[PDB]
């Protein structure tokens, strides 16, 4: 008869503010005769004793749904996942408000790992909503990382098939090493400058030295960088002119609490106007029963629409993610952040500063050599392409025609034979 | 090393031959450290795994668990998963939910599990149907996750066919129930073998519209793998005769030879890390107030009793032993097709229809 409310919450004005919505749920959310009690948890420097007080807390309780709400760990692990696994196992989604990573965007690992927050796939997408203003077609892409680069990867070629376009040349290395150099300059003799990167924050804090002891801020280069490469010394080895994106209503936590409570509540009260109600097992002795309502569940929280937010019009799609995300597209103007534009999820609306570049001027850098360098193929053609050969060493023998029209013959580079 | 055992109730195994296998085994010990610590949980929670976790890592350091699950979820093994994403302590997938097919795995956890993919489990059902000449067959999946690859074999299967299988189109059920389209759905299907690759709840709504609807005759064959039929204890209602499940769990299959399996793999590789490095315990303590060397791609080559034990770049065995089951008029699954380590053996060649 009991409710009790997971929360993993340990600063005290968040506390006070999640007693506040806790009691502000079952005002005006109907007439229901249930209760809900709030169950915090403290901080532990480790992840596992974390899990084993918020297991504590749950399974001996029969809670309902769970909230996480720490972007600041302590360890350099950043996994909301032991919470979410432990109620994996009695088919509960757990709605996620910290990482944004692709591993979590899959139902395989992650079955029920449901959050609030877009991943980098929408970045990609504001990516190549900025590629539609200014024309931009031959992109060069340098993923670090394995787990979410196959996402991003197919996230482009995804947009890249309904622009019904190709890409230039994309880049997958192992992460830890300091010879990308070779692969910097190997991708400097390609026909665009349009650099795109993905990557954690030491390997773009290690692109970032690798591209400043090759000079790779000059002019023509574009820098179009997410979250992760202007935080930590990637904030500090960037150059000063790259652009980069900013949440609006992401980082400040109290209100983002308040709204997950709010989704939370409208979806267990939404969940508690149906019938099929049934409660979590405990884990004392002799009893495995399952939980037998999770496709419904699953139905109700998959297909819910919502109205009500602080920050904005909170969906759920089909893979858990946010619809129509508020973005900052932000400049680093000599090591501070420049508001230079904001993105509703249909357009986006400069404001009225100037979007300066490491290349030239306010405009697109011009990044484009793919007519400096033409690989003219031919095929040896009698009436067409006469090729002979050279007198003494590369050297054409100006022949005189009929007309008064002197033979203009190019230094090109034929073969004798075929393989046989 | 140190490693733990935890059973359940599956199979009826005891627990005092997990104290016996230490006694008179474990002869060629190069640790100095190896113990065992035989335990039972009546429950399956996440409650007790987490407390037997700071309960026995912090006992002298035990850097080994086995666990037998008898749920219907991978996801359990995910559970262990958390032990291979922070400790970074290998277990192997020994038996049950513990041990059951998932889609992908990760490079970076030192997870296994013991048995065959589903593209190698669907290799096996297309041998079975190859051997029994069943040519034309269906293909009808839901929206449960882990659709694309399997979906995908049998695509890449039937367009470099040898033999010309004859597939039919990919009947998918986005709802529930209706009977007002998927009716027109269920009447094009007129092959032989209808394929299923759904949750167990699903399978049973299914089979009883099959039933309901007259789907369910001799010549119409239900063909089911590990995650949909499940463990062999638990038969729910409405199974129509001529279910034929691909899974492992087996009755008379020794539970104590797995895990003197997967104790001889976990011994043979700290015997082989012994040589290389010195410190061989090297994870997390205890649970109270916080890699370089694991053994993930280090126990490949292994091989224990003579058994071809070896582990594949997913995770998994390399040549494990699949089981057939048939489900007659009794109400029983009997046990009929074992795979070999190359070929396919067959029991019973008369089939019975
Ligand atoms: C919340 O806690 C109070 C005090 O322990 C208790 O009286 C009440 O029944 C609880 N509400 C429910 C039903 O969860
Ligand atoms: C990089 O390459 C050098 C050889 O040029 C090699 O000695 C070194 O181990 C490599 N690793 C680093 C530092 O990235
Ligand atoms: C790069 O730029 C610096 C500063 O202008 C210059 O001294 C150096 O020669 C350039 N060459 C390299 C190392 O890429
Ligand atoms: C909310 O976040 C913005 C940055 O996006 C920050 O400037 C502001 O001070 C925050 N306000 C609150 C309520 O903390
Ligand atoms: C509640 O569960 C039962 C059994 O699964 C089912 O028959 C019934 O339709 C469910 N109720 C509703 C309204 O979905
Ligand atoms: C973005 O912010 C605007 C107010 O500036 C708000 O109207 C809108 O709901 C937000 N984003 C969405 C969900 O379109
Ligand atoms: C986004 O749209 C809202 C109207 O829904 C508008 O008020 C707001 O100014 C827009 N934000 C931008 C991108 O300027
Ligand atoms: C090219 O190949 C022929 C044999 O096919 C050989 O006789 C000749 O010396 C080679 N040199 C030329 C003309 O490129
Ligand atoms: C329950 O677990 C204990 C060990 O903790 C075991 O001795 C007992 O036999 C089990 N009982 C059953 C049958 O579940
Ligand atoms: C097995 O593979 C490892 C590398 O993972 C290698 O060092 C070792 O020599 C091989 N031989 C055995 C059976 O230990
Ligand atoms: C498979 O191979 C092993 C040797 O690696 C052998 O001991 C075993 O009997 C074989 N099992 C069969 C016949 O499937």
């Amino acid at each position: 008869k009991i409710v009790n409310i997971g929360a993993v919450l340990s600063t005290r004005k968040h506390e006070q503010m999640f007693r506040e919505a806790v009691n502000q749920a079952n005002k005006r959310h109907g007439s229901w005769k249930i209760q809900l009690n709030a169950t915090s948890v403290t901080h532990k420097p480790n992840a596992i004793q974390m899990a084993l007080s918020v297991c504590e807390d749950l399974i001996s309780s029969q809670v309902y749904a769970i909230l996480v709400s720490h972007p600041p760990t302590p360890n350099d692990h950043f996994t909301p996942t032991p919470v979410s696994y432990t109620a994996g196992f009695y088919r509960i989604p757990v709605l996620g408000l910290t990482t944004r990573m692709s591993i979590y965007s899959d139902k395989s690992i992650h079955l029920s790992f449901l959050r609030t927050v877009p991943p980098y796939s929408h970045q990609s997408s504001v990516w190549f909503e900025m590629m539609r203003v200014y024309n931009w077609n031959h992109i060069i892409l340098l993923v670090s990382d394995d787990h979410e680069g196959r996402a991003a990867q197919k996230r482009l070629e995804t947009l890249l098939e309904e622009r019904e376009s190709k890409a230039e040349k994309v880049l997958q290395f192992d992460p830890g090493t300091k010879n990308v150099t070779a692969l910097l300059m190997e991708a400097r003799e390609l026909e665009a400058r349009v650099i795109i990167l993905s990557a954690s924050e030491d390997d773009a804090a290690t692109v970032y030295r690798a591209a400043a002891m090759l000079n790779m801020t000059g002019s023509g280069y574009v820098w179009l960088v997410g979250e992760r490469e202007i935080s930590g010394n990637a904030l500090r080895y960037a150059p000063d002119g790259i652009i980069g994106l900013q949440l609006i209503n992401g980082k400040n936590e109290s209100a983002h609490i308040s709204d997950a409570v709010g989704v939370v509540a409208q979806a267990v009260h939404e969940l508690l106007e149906k019938e099929n109600i049934t409660d979590p097992p405990r884990g004392c002795v002799g009893n495995t029963n399952i939980w037998k309502t999770g496709p419904l569940f699953k139905r109700v929280l998959m297909s819910s629409k919502y109205a009500d937010g602080v920050t904005g019009r909170v969906e759920f799609n089909e893979d858990g993610d946010r619809k129509f995300a508020n973005y900052s597209i932000m400049n680093l103007q000599n090591r501070k952040l420049v508001q230079v534009g904001i993105y509703n999820g249909t357009h986006v609306i400069p404001n009225d500063r100037k979007i300066i570049w490491p290349g030239g001027e306010t405009e697109k850098p011009r990044g484009y050599q793919m007519s400096t360098r033409l690989k003219i193929v031919t095929i040896h053609q009698e009436p067409f392409v006469y090729v002979k050969p050279t007198m003494s060493d590369g050297t054409c023998k100006e022949e005189f025609t009929v007309n008064g029209d002197p033979v203009k013959k190019v230094i090109c580079t034929g073969p004798n034979d075929t393989s046989p | 090393l140190n490693i733990a055992v935890l059973l359940g109730h599956s199979h009826d195994v005891t627990e005092r031959e997990l104290r016996n296998l230490w006694g008179p085994e474990q002869a060629t010990g190069l640790p100095l450290d190896v113990n065992v610590v035989a335990l039972l949980m009546n429950r399956t929670d996440p409650k007790s795994l987490i407390t037997h976790v700071c309960d026995l890592m912090s006992g002298a350091r035990i850097h080994g668990l086995v666990f037998g699950d008898d749920t219907d979820q991978e996801a359990v093994a995910q559970m262990l998963d958390f032990i291979s994403s922070q400790t970074f302590i290998p277990i192997l997938g020994i038996h049950g939910g513990a041990s059951m097919i998932m889609a992908d795995k990760d490079p970076t956890s030192t997870f296994f599990q013991f048995g065959a993919s589903i593209q190698q489990q669907a290799t096996v059902m297309l041998k079975i149907m190859q051997d029994y000449d069943w040519h034309v067959f269906s293909l009808v999946t839901t929206i449960f996750p882990g659709y694309r690859d399997f979906i995908s074999f049998i695509k890449t299967t039937v367009d470099n066919s040898f033999v010309g299988w004859d597939m039919q189109n990919v009947i998918t059920l986005d709802t529930s129930f209706e009977d007002a389209k998927t009716q027109v759905q269920l009447k094009k299907i007129h092959s032989s073998v209808i394929l299923l690759y759904c949750s167990k709840d699903e399978a049973v709504l299914i089979l009883s519209e099959a039933r309901s609807l007259g789907l369910t005759g001799y010549d119409f064959f239900w063909i089911v793998p590990s995650l949909v039929s499940g463990n062999t204890e638990l038969i729910p209602k409405e199974f129509p005769s001529g279910l034929i499940s691909v899974s492992y769990d087996d009755w008379d299959y020794s539970l104590e030879a797995r895990v003197r399996d997967g104790l001889g793999i976990l011994t043979t590789a700290a015997s082989s890390m012994l040589e290389k490095f010195s410190y061989i315990p090297e994870a997390k303590a205890s649970c109270y107030g916080q890699p370089l060397h694991t053994l993930h791609q280090f126990m490949v080559n292994v091989t224990w009793d003579g058994k071809d034990l070896s582990f594949t770049e997913e995770g998994y065995q390399v040549h494990p032993r699949l089981v057939v089951i048939v489900l007659n008029k009794d109400r029983e699954w009997e046990k009929v097709g074992k795979w070999e380590n190359q070929t396919l053996s067959l029991r019973h060649a008369v089939w019975p229809r």
